[PDB]
RNA sequence: GUCUUGGCCAGCCAUGGUGACAACGGGUAACGGAGGGUUAGGGCUCGACCCCGGAGAAGGAGCCUGAGAAACGGCUACUACAUCCAAGGAAGGCAGCAGGCGCGCAAAUUACCCAAUCCCGACACGGGGAGGUAGUGACAAUAAAUACUGAUACAGGGCUCUUUUGGGUCUUGUAAUUGGAAUGAGUACAAUUUAAAUCCCUUAACGAGGAACAAUUGGAGGGCAAGUCUGGUGCCAGCAGCCGC
């Protein structure tokens, strides 16, 4: 319910309260304020390039016993650091040190999906090759 | 113990076996009548 | 000039239910159909009407909008055969069932008429050239047909039925 | 073909500010491919007591299925009307005019770009 | 002064003008709108972009001609960038159409033509990368191939009888058993289309028996349709939007 004011003069009142307190609203607030634009490690997009700094093992949380294989990525666009999951049985392989890859979102809306802690974001392609198709029998590595 | 020196370690161990060839399946038009067939006739 | 151009069917609102998914095997099956999304286009259209019959009903009967929009939402659904002419005015539009839109092709009405023999033959014989209504070729199976065009469906004068000239297979074993 | 070949004519009206006659012609060809626009001109030219060059036809598109194609004809007056009114590109398809040749629309504008630089009748 | 009104400007006089009904200032990853998406009603969100209005032509300023410009495929000057050179000089503005580099997750040919829509000129006659045509094109949208059929043998649901001689031949499937007809994907005389070509449309002689003319993308614990199958690995590899394996 609520003391919300009831006069037929009001609605400056009613539309002024109802600006206040949308900011409390998590999904307005991060479109209000653009912190896709501002914090994002992209820049607002869907994707984003960059260079594999190192491979890199993340233990998965419990009740859970593995070691999720990942790569630190500095991206092209603003060089800001990321560690993206690399999917599919034995695609750390293909990855290697130095190397140009396609990163994307990892789940929903930049939270960390499943048991592998602090990754946010996954390969989806190495030398402009998919790894879907390299985890196939697909596709071919560039000779590069 | 994992470690990153274990990738692809089951992709490997497992033994390659080949589809078996099959007569081709009507695509289609066709594809759904043997599926109508098989559901609500073929009772 | 942006060309207008819009869909013709909709996704259903939920996926994998099992009543709504075997009520269409049974349409698909039944009229030799090719896959779901020509099921879901006849119901969207059938919505179409249904939705523009009832929201006139809400109208006064006297109301000139309801009269006119009524009056021509009724001349297609005659035309074409889905309604007679003892179904007056809108009330007995709501009755309409998607099986009943679906007489009304080419497809059924070609095998309804003892054309072909089977539904599956009767599609594939309008999609390959040997089905005519008046005196058009019509390849097309979604072919509405109205009452006063159904008298006149025969084989094209092309083809090796009512043509009479062979066709590859048997100029072929000569 | 055996069949003869029918004749129609739609929207026929008589236009003395071209000279000419403007109708929709029809045309009955079953059990043939289709008519020519040559042997299409005589036919009309005979059928309205005219010549091949009192006559001309613009687009003859079959329809679906074949046995039937529509388009529209155009018979004049007088030849001289014909010549003074026909767009030259008509002329040149039905065979008594000649092309005017030219050369490419690129080596054109090229052509005229440099006699910008050049003035007086050294241009010529 | 201006085409004209006006603190638009120059002189003289007075102390006013706006603001809690949000003035002033700041941000916009803000051109405005007609409108796009999605909604029972009430709404939320987007709108660079086929139309109307505004502004700009590397960044500012100034100006001539001219009815109309503070014009930039006009000029002048400064800043940045950049071209030729005999080193004295000269010349420049693709957010026009193609094309290149860079940038990025992200977007096409250095093609044909004024034939169609219109515009301009002294003008029936010439010009128009406006514009149309073609090429690349899984942006999105429409229709719609990948197969059709007869019998034989078998099984099931019926029918008169249950002497269970049961197929006897009404129907539907299995026919791993066979015989048939038809056609377009492709191809090509010819005709048609077009400014000229291409494609569609039309159509001679070609083009089908599975090895061919071979449909894929996801999934099978639950949400949510679908495995109590077999082999391998053994909290490893890995899967999993969530619960979880
Ligand atoms: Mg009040
Ligand atoms: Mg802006
Ligand atoms: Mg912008
Ligand atoms: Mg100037
Ligand atoms: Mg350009
Ligand atoms: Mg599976
Ligand atoms: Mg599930
Ligand atoms: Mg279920
Ligand atoms: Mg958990």
């Amino acid at each position: 319910s609520g003391g919300k004011p009831r006069g037929l003069n009001a609605a400056r009142k009613l539309r002024n309260n109802r600006r206040e307190q949308r900011w409390s609203d998590l999904h307005y607030k991060k479109r209000a304020l653009g912190t896709a634009f501002k914090s994002s490690p992209f820049g607002g997009s869907s994707h984003a390039k960059g260079i594999v700094l190192e491979k890199v093992g993340v233990e998965a949380k419990q009740p859970n016993s593995a070691i999720r294989k990942c790569v630190r990525v500095q991206l092209i666009k603003n060089g800001k650091k990321v560690t993206a999951f690399v999917p599919n049985d034995g695609c750390l392989n293909f990855v290697d040190e130095n190397d140009e890859v396609l990163l994307a979102g990892f789940g929903r809306k930049g939270k960390a999906k499943g048991d592998i802690p602090g990754v946010r974001f996954k390969v989806v392609k190495v030398s402009g090759v998919g790894l879907l198709a390299l985890w196939k029998e697909k596709k071919e590595k560039p000779r590069s | 113990h994992g470690s990153l020196a274990r990738a692809g370690k089951v992709k490997s161990q497992t033994p390659k076996v080949e589809p078996q060839e099959k007569p081709k399946t009507p695509k289609g038009r066709a594809h759904k009548r043997e599926i109508y067939t098989r559901r609500f006739v073929n009772v | 000039a942006p060309r207008s151009y819009s869909k013709t069917a909709k996704v259903p609102r939920r996926p994998f239910e099992a009543a709504r998914l075997d009520s269409e095997l049974k349409l698909v099956g039944e009229y030799g159909l090719r896959n779901k999304r020509e099921v879901w286009r006849v119901l969207l259209t059938l919505s179409k009407i249904r939705r523009a019959a009832r929201q006139l009903l809400t109208l006064d009967e006297k109301d000139p909008k309801r009269l006119f929009e009524g009056n021509a939402l009724i001349r297609r659904l005659v035309r074409v055969g889905v309604l007679d002419e003892s179904r007056m005015k809108l009330d007995y539009v709501l009755a309409l069932k998607a099986e009943d839109f679906l007489e009304r092709r080419l497809q059924t009405c070609v095998y309804k008429l003892g054309l072909a023999k089977s539904i599956h033959h009767a599609r594939v014989l309008i999609r390959q050239r040997h089905i005519r209504v008046g005196k058009q070729i019509v390849n097309v199976p979604s072919f509405v047909v109205r009452l006063d065009s159904q008298k006149h469906i025969d084989f094209a004068l092309t083809s090796p039925f009512g043509g009479g000239r062979p066709g590859r297979v048997r100029r072929k074993k000569a | 073909s055996d069949s003869p070949v029918t004749l129609r004519t739609r929207k026929f009206i008589r236009n003395p500010l071209l000279g000419r006659k403007q109708m929709v012609v029809d045309i009955l060809h079953p059990n043939r491919p289709n008519i020519s626009k040559d042997e299409l001109r005589e036919k009309l030219a005979t059928l309205y007591k005219a010549t091949k060059d009192q006559v001309n036809v613009f687009g003859l598109r079959t329809q679906f299925g074949g046995g039937k194609t529509t388009g529209f004809a155009l018979v004049y007056d007088s030849p001289e009307a014909m010549k003074k009114f026909e767009p030259h590109y008509r002329l040149v398809r039905v065979g008594l005019a000649s092309k005017i040749e030219k050369a490419s629309r690129q080596q054109r504008k090229q052509r005229k770009n440099r006699q910008k630089t050049l003035r007086g009748t050294a241009k010529v």
